[PDB]
């Protein structure tokens, strides 16, 4: 037939795209993830010396 | 997780379905297997019926 | 006809199923940069004021 390869074949596209998409989001989560533990590990010594130059 | 026991229900809902997709399948294929013989020996009947009524009518 | 009924019903199933998590996960990486670039913007502020402090 037709209709039946057509309609199988997008579906499956569909599912195979917001995968993909899934995928590449959360790994940009986790790069964004562990930036954001460095700016945290960063801004606590910067307040650590920022405390003794106050002193 | 709950995704995972609804993503096995389904696997096996497509599996049953599937699975009595191709038995009826194989029903209604047996069932025309059984009516072609049927439209053969019609048409033997049908050969059969013209002979003998020609024979009659000769 | 019966079987290909329940098929496009998995294929629909996986395609539901897919897209939510690819949503879901895009969602995520908004919060997640946000948070990252709100704490960038807190060591700014913070670098500066200790750039006053010195002063």
């Amino acid at each position: 037939m037709d209709a039946i390869k057509k309609k199988m074949q997008m579906l499956k596209l569909d599912k195979e795209n917001a995968l993909d998409r899934a995928e590449q989001a959360e790994a940009d989560k986790k790069a964004a993830e562990d930036r954001s533990k460095q700016l945290e590990d960063e801004l606590v010594s910067l307040q650590k010396k920022l405390k003794g130059t106050e002193d | 997780d709950f995704d995972d026991i609804h993503r096995k229900r389904v696997e096996k809902d497509l599996n049953e379905l599937q699975t009595l997709i191709e038995a009826h399948f194989e029903n209604r294929k047996k069932e025309e297997e059984e009516l072609i013989s049927l439209k053969d020996r019609i048409e033997k009947r049908r050969a059969e019926r013209a002979e003998q009524q020609r024979i009659r009518n000769e």
